[PDB]
């Protein structure tokens, strides 16, 4: 059944799933730097401004991830197109995920 | 070379008369209107698309609505009723507001006319790296209900971002000229003008005689917009959902956020087709809403709204001293003007008489700003 147009969706789709990659690579950079700052090396004060740094951080992330489930959002995918179907379903629920993850660190720091 | 400048509550759009035609500029992220937004950082200040972009990981340092309240007091009824919205801090400095941010880790205020400079900065930015020329000269627009002191702040705003504003025009005047009503020849002529953008809603009626201009009546509805479709459509969807599901999204900012923007979507697409699909996967507790909805059920949803948008229009008429068919020429401006049904009750309340609607309703003040700035120069 494989149609020229699933192509194009295919495309979106995969170009989609990279700018996720990007997204989780920050997400992973920030809890990193989290772990460090924790491991408590600065004055407290200090420390809990680097606290509010991240936190800021992991807000833009969200925020990124917010924006790629809007852009997913736009797509129709005929019953047919099931390979686009699977992937536009499977993408959605890793941004899920990976928002579960901030949220988990959104919610633990500068409080 | 002089240009004109619709400095917006929301968004602000730039145009420059060129070649014998107005060209709308596009910023640097290739948008025709720019957020009217600002924001302060720890290294930076950023001022439209990048500022709004920003609004969820800096909201107190990200200042936008400074037209509602450049040139007014702070006790005014509209400045004390909006404070509470904002999450940026509005200080009382000896009477007039003052933003208040951080800016660089260290605690700034700005006066509004501050920040909507920064605003027309940009706009004027925004011109020079098209025209790749500087550029002094500008029209800038206000809305005819402007009194002395928020026409003389906004000026103000225009000279502090280094501009020589030639005029300050108000905002329907602008429209009727981008149409080109001032070139009409005969006696004079009364013009509507009806603003509806995304969430205010003005009429204008100005009289034309021999190329003069003079407004005659305003009114319109401070909660009125396309927001307001939204919001109905979120809540027809919402309804739905817990319908086949039995779930409720609603406690859900991030499911009803994003509902919302596709409403918002579904809500342009149905101006100009009677159908408009959305699929969202995985929208609450991992169910999928794939959904459709018909410009009819679009229409029944907001029927008392459209409806509504004539109330404002007769007291314009009221107050003006005119008969419907009075009105000679009618303008369409703001993005939700765009709207079927409201153009067919607009069309049919004046028996049947046809709108100046082909110039984009988002682009049309910048436009006969653009004209007279040329005119002007
Ligand atoms: N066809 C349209 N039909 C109904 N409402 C429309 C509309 N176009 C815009 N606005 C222009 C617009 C808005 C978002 C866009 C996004 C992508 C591409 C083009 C876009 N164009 N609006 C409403 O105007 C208010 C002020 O804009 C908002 O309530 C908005 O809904």
């Amino acid at each position: 059944g494989n149609s020229p147009q699933e192509e194009v969706e295919l495309k979106k789709l995969k170009h989609l799933e990279k700018s996720v990659e990007k997204i989780a690579d920050q997400l992973e950079e920030l809890n990193k730097e989290l772990t460090g700052i924790q491991q408590g090396f600065l004055p407290k004060d200090l420390q809990a401004e680097a606290l509010c740094k991240l936190d800021r951080r992991v807000k833009a992330t969200i925020e990124q991830f917010m924006k790629i489930l809007e852009e997913i959002d736009t797509l129709i995918l005929p019953e047919n197109f099931k390979d686009s179907r699977l992937k536009r379903k499977g993408l959605v629920k890793k941004v899920q995920a990976f928002l579960a993850e901030c949220d988990t660190v959104e919610q633990n720091i500068c409080q | 070379p002089a240009v004109g400048i619709d400095l917006g509550t929301t968004y602000s759009c730039v145009g420059v008369f060129q070649h014998g035609k107005v060209e709308i500029i596009a910023n640097d992220q290739g948008n025709r209107t720019t957020p009217s937004y600002v924001a302060f950082t720890d290294t930076e200040r950023l001022i439209g698309d990048a500022a709004k972009n920003q609004v969820a990981m800096n909201p107190t340092n990200t200042v936008f609505d400074a037209k509602r309240l450049i040139g007014r007091r702070f006790d005014d009824a509209v400045v004390q009723s909006d404070m509470k919205h904002w999450p940026f801090m509005v200080v009382n400095d000896a009477g007039r507001p003052k933003v208040q941010v951080e800016y660089k880790g260290e605690t700034k205020s700005f006066y509004p006319e501050e920040v909507s400079s920064m605003v027309l900065t940009k706009m004027k930015e925004i011109a020079e790296a098209y025209l790749g020329k500087t550029v002094t000269n500008a029209v800038v627009t206000v809305p005819a209900y402007f009194n002395d002191s928020q026409r003389q702040a906004t000026k103000d705003a225009g000279t502090i971002a280094g501009l020589n504003v030639l005029r300050i025009i108000n905002e329907p005047t602008a429209a009727a000229i981008a149409y080109g009503l001032d070139k009409k020849v005969g006696a004079e002529r009364n013009v509507l003008i009806f603003d509806l953008g995304g969430g205010t809603f003005d009429v204008s009626i100005l009289t034309i005689e021999d190329g003069i201009f003079e407004v005659k009546s305003t009114a319109g509805d401070t909660h009125l917009g396309g927001e307001d479709f939204d919001n109905r459509m979120v809540n027809h969807f919402i309804a739905e959902f817990k319908r086949k599901h039995k779930k409720d999204i609603s406690e859900n900012k991030r499911a009803v956020r994003r509902l919302r923007t596709a409403c918002e979507r579904a809500k342009r697409t149905l101006s100009s087709s009677t159908q408009a699909s959305i699929e969202i996967d995985s929208l609450y507790e991992g169910i999928d809403f794939y959904t459709s909805i018909t410009r009819a059920r679009f229409e029944e949803l907001n029927a008392d709204l459209f409806r509504g948008t004539l109330d404002p229009v007769e007291k314009a008429l009221r107050d003006a001293k005119l008969d419907k068919s009075q009105i000679h020429d009618i303008v369409l401006v703001g993005g939700s003007t765009r709207i079927p049904k409201i153009q067919k009750l607009l069309q049919d309340f004046f028996n049947g008489k046809e709108l100046n609607k082909s110039i984009n309703p988002d682009e049309a003040v910048a436009y006969g700003a653009a004209v007279q700035a040329a005119i002007l120069s």
